[PDB]
């Protein structure tokens, strides 16, 4: 639970300027990701990465292909 | 007789339960996988639960109704109707205290509204995932 | 065996047997007459799983009438 | 930001049973071939000590305050070597038992029975030979769990050697499968095994498992069986009327004739008696009173006092 | 076929070192055991054996060989 | 037909256990409070000669002669006597 | 929403027959041997036949074919 | 522990909450909450009372809430029997019991050799999750599952529900002296 919206998109790696293309039409996600804890692409992965699975301190590229693994693979 | 006022509920000290049983049962044993016994200090075992068969002690020494009340010395069973079985109580001798559950879990949390402590923080004294001060000495800190 | 009973095995000279009664009784509140039986013996070879010798079935039959209380729609 | 979420990680209390122990045996960490060297010297050295100084209490003779202080150290660090050396194995345990789990026996107990083996191999190990830890601690785990399953994880228990040959009946019985593709039958699993055929069916039938009287399938298999030793009562009154019976037809005989049928089947008293015992009451020999057993019962045979008592045959 | 892609789903089967794998494939089906009328009166289930290729390949060391396997009824 | 016998567990206990009046008392019982314990009066019928658990010192003398761990001994007891005089 | 069909029914405990099989030849593949073992050595096909035996019993969605008349059937 | 260990001591599991127990004083307890209640308007420290006072009106020791002793039920009401042949049927209870033994006296044998403090707390707590499980089962955490994942009837369960001592058994009870059919209309009968 208590997952923010556009956490995802610095999670995978997304450029800002792409959000801002795709999601500046109708505000909305813009005004999701105006409000944000923050703003760093790899530093979403240390925030989300430890969210779901917070035990044995995560590593660092532990997380990264973990969603790959979770999701992609 | 099926004629009495009332009938009180409690909490059953360590010593109650040791009262109620006969025997503390030792092992973790049924019956023999052949001949299908209960195998003693064990469940089910007739030396402290009472005997399979009515009058009967274990080994078959005392057979007849003629002795009762007497236990056989070789078996240690005593000699009595097989029903007992339904009304003898048996008790473990603990390694080690254990909280019931019932007090603790069920909420609101008993030992935690007893001892002003959280039930988050009391679960994580009893299942050992930290620790608690039992007692400081507040006098020699003090001097020290 | 008691003492009252075991006298009259005494009287009536029929030696208790080792071994004690166990049959196939039809239930209460049924009757036919018999089909067919299927016997499979273990002295034949047959195909029994551990611990049965002798498996027998009995197929019993009978004509219902048309009674009071059965069910019509 | 990342040492804050690694304090957070250590500290997790968490729900589970067997994670709170895998926390705690990842916090020591794992050894090379010379600290285990090192440790079990440290051992060895401990101990040799305090058996030293267990002479000396026998046979006295203090020693100097700083060598009676220093062996006492000596015992000291050889517990803590030997606590160092489990702690830095238990996850050894662990990567062991982990095969061995669906078989009946708890998680946390298959990883408990092979840290038992861990304590005896720590206690039987030796450094001379060069070996790993882990190549002679692998025999000793394995050996504590497989042993801990046959004494435990039945409901019935079975002793070890039978357990042995199950497992073999099983294999053998697996291997003839892939052979035959068919189930084998008893003569070929007997022959395989050197053992008769009859023998493994009673083999078999130690196999059957017990089933739980309170699985459903609403109301539960344990409302379906009926009590065996449960008094019926018709029996119960049928036996008062044939007690009542047997009492008018005793009744009329010599009054000798009807004691020695009630202590020779026991009656009143419930021991059925002897001719000898019978004969000490009444002052004759044995043969006198098989004689008077004989007319007795030929007297209660004839029909006068039988024809009532046929219903009762059973 | 059913079969057929399940079998593709667990092929190939490695053993995470890369050196060896295991590979399913070419489901054979041959006559039923027996009639139904004969199972539903000897009490056996009505099945037909089912045949299987698995090539065992470890090119690292000597090359290993194939075979013909029997999964069941 | 039936004599009492009494019985003292390690605690301090007693308990009562009746037996048949023809039959042989026995030296120890075990009690309904787990342990067992010795008869009241007759003393010490047979010492059950019950024989040690083995230990790890058992363990260890099958692999070390006495000399070994006694010259480990002073190879260990001198490595701390070395930095008492540092 | 779809209807899963008996022959995807059975397909799915096929599946799970064959990756509870791979957990014993995976384990297996290691440490048994070397080089000569092949798919004799390990290939327990317990678990698969156990998953199909499972599944046609004990299972809510194979029952028992109900006849009073061949219309109920 | 190291520095200052000697004026404290500390402990975990339920040894000590088994000494918090025995150094209490219920009086102190409630006379400090009396005048709290009132003087810090407390709500909470109102409910925590009923449990507070309860103790302090009956001679029970609070030291009742931890078990040093674990009774055994009588066999014939957790019965092993046999039915078809042999195969055999038994009571959950028995397996329930046969975990807290087993890890009781492998508790035993770890004390007596003497063990790192992480293999004997995960016995300890192991035991104290089997005699949880054996009073009621699923009240803390997965339930004790049997084969195929069926959770062991705990002793509470045998009290709880439309299937428990109470509305089952207690409450209704099948009886002699009975049966049924299919009802007629009887319509020249009389009304009685
Ligand atoms: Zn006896």
């Amino acid at each position: 639970r208590r997952q923010p919206v556009t956490v995802l998109l610095k999670a995978l790696g997304w450029t800002n300027e792409n959000i801002v293309e795709r999601f500046g039409f109708s505000e909305i996600m813009m005004g999701t990701l105006e409000k944000d804890t923050t703003s760093g692409t790899d530093e979403a992965l240390l925030d989300i990465y430890r969210k779901l699975r917070p035990g044995e301190p995560p590593t660092k590229e532990s997380a990264q292909t973990l969603l790959e693994n979770l999701f992609f693979k | 007789v099926n004629f009495f006022d009332e009938l009180r509920i409690g909490l059953a000290t360590a010593d109650d339960i040791r009262n109620w049983s006969y025997g503390e049962v030792k092992k973790p044993e049924t019956i023999n996988y052949r001949t299908l016994k209960p195998e003693k200090d064990g469940l089910f075992c007739e030396k402290i639960f009472g005997p399979t068969r009515d009058w009967e002690c274990y080994c078959g020494k005392y057979k007849r109704v003629r002795f009762k009340g007497i236990i056989c010395e070789r078996c240690g069973v005593e000699v009595t109707r097989a029903k007992v079985r339904r009304e003898r109580m048996g008790h473990i001798e603990l390694a080690a205290p254990v909280t019931h559950i019932w007090y603790f879990k069920g909420v609101p949390s008993r030992l935690g509204y007893l001892l002003d402590l959280a039930p988050k923080d009391l679960e994580k004294i009893i299942y050992f995932a930290a620790y608690v001060i039992t007692s400081v000495d507040d006098e020699m800190r003090h001097n020290e | 065996l008691t003492p009252e009973e075991r006298l009259l095995r005494a009287i009536f000279g029929e030696k208790a047997r080792e071994v004690r009664d166990t049959s196939l009784k039809v239930p209460h509140g049924e009757s036919g007459k018999v089909i067919g039986i299927r016997v499979f013996s273990r002295e034949d070879d047959d195909e029994l799983p551990a611990g049965v010798n002798e498996l027998v079935r009995v197929y019993v039959a009978q004509k219902r009438k048309i009674s009071d209380g059965d069910k019509l729609a | 930001a990342l040492r804050q979420a690694r304090k957070d990680a250590e500290l997790t209390a968490s729900a589970d049973s067997v994670r709170a122990y895998l926390k705690q045996i990842g916090k020591v960490a794992l050894l090379n071939a010379e600290e285990e060297v090192e440790l079990a010297k440290r051992i060895e050295a401990g101990l040799y000590a305090t058996q030293k100084l267990a002479e000396l209490a026998e046979k006295g003779e203090k020693l100097p305050v700083q060598q009676r202080r220093d062996m006492q150290w000596i015992c000291r660090d050889g517990d803590r070597a030997k606590n160092h050396l489990l702690e830095a194995n238990l996850r050894l345990v662990v990567s062991l038992a982990k095969r061995y789990t669906g078989r009946g026996m708890a998680f946390l107990d298959l990883i408990q029975e092979g840290n038992l083996g861990l304590i005896r191999a720590v206690e039987k190990f030796d450094y001379t030979k060069g070996y790993k830890f882990s190549t002679y601690a692998t025999w000793w785990i394995r050996q504590a769990i497989t042993r801990a399953m046959a004494d435990q994880a039945r409901t019935i228990r079975i002793p070890v050697h039978m357990v042995e040959v199950i497992n073999k009946l099983g294999r053998i019985q697996r291997e003839l499968l892939q052979d035959l593709g068919r189930e084998p039958t008893p003569e070929e699993l007997a022959k395989e095994m050197d053992i008769t055929p009859e023998k493994v069916l009673e083999i078999q039938q130690y196999a059957r498992e017990p089933i739980s009287l309170d699985q459903t399938i609403d109301s539960q298999l344990g409302d379906f069986i009926e009590d065996s030793e449960a008094v019926v009562a018709v029996d119960a009154v049928s036996f008062t009327l044939l007690q009542d019976q047997l009492q008018s037809v005793l009744e009329t005989l010599s009054e000798r004739e009807a004691g020695v049928v009630r202590l020779r089947f026991g009656l009143t008293d419930g021991q059925p008696r002897t001719l000898d015992e019978i004969g000490q009451v009444y002052g004759v020999t044995r043969e006198r009173i098989r004689q008077i057993e004989s007319k007795t019962m030929s007297k209660l045979r004839h029909p006068s006092r039988s024809q009532v008592l046929r219903d009762y045959l059973d | 076929g059913g079969l057929e892609e399940v079998l593709a789903e667990l092929s190939p089967i490695e053993d995470f070192s890369g050196s060896m794998s295991l590979s399913f494939s070419d489901p054979r089906f041959d006559e039923v055991k027996a009639s139904v009328d004969e199972c539903k009166d000897k009490d056996m289930t009505y099945a037909a054996p089912l045949f299987v290729t698995a090539e065992f390949i470890n090119n690292n060391t000597g090359e290993i060989k194939s075979q013909t396997v029997f999964m069941g009824d | 037909p039936r004599q009492v016998a009494r019985y003292r567990t390690d605690n301090g206990e007693e308990f009562d256990v009746p037996f048949a009046d023809d039959a042989e008392i026995p030296g120890t019982w075990l009690c309904r409070n787990g342990l067992e314990g010795t008869l009241i009066e007759g003393d010490v019928p047979e010492p059950k000669k019950v024989k040690p658990p083995r230990t790890h010192w058992d363990m260890l003398l099958e692999r070390r002669s006495v000399e070994e761990l006694e010259e480990l001994l002073k190879e260990r007891l001198d490595l701390i006597k070395a930095k008492r005089r540092g | 929403r779809r209807l899963r069909t008996v022959g995807e029914l059975i397909q799915n405990q096929i599946r799970v027959g064959l990756s509870r099989m791979e957990r014993v030849v995976r384990e297996r593949m290691t440490t048994q041997d070397v080089e000569a073992i092949t798919p004799q050595t390990l290939i327990n096909i317990r678990p698969v036949v156990a998953a199909i035996k499972e599944f046609f019993g004990t299972s809510q969605l194979s029952q028992f074919m109900d006849q009073n008349n061949p219309l109920s059937g | 522990q190291d520095r200052y260990g000697e004026y404290f001591t500390g402990a975990m599991g339920a040894e000590s909450i088994k000494k918090l127990i025995e150094n209490f004083d219920i009086d102190a307890e409630a006379e400090s909450l009396r005048e709290v209640i009132r003087s810090g308007k407390k709500l909470r420290a109102l409910k925590r009372l009923k449990v507070v006072a309860a103790f302090q009106q009956s001679g029970n020791s609070p030291m009742g809430m931890v078990l040093d002793a674990v009774p055994v039920i009588p066999p014939e009401l957790r019965p092993m029997v046999q039915l078809d042949g042999g195969r055999f049927a038994t009571s959950d209870l028995n397996d329930l019991y046969r975990r807290v033994i087993n890890r009781n006296n492998r508790l035993k044998r770890l004390i007596d050799l003497g063990a790192p403090e992480i293999i004997v707390n995960n016995e300890k707590r192991m035991l104290q999750e089997s005699v949880d499980a054996l009073f009621d089962n699923g009240r803390r955490g997965r339930p004790v599952t049997g084969p195929g994942n069926r959770p062991l009837k705990s002793l509470s369960d045998l009290l709880k529900g439309k299937q428990g001592r109470f509305r089952q058994n207690l409450l209704g009870k099948r009886v002699d002296y009975s049966g049924r059919s299919v009802i007629v209309v009887g319509p020249q009968l009389k009304l009685h």
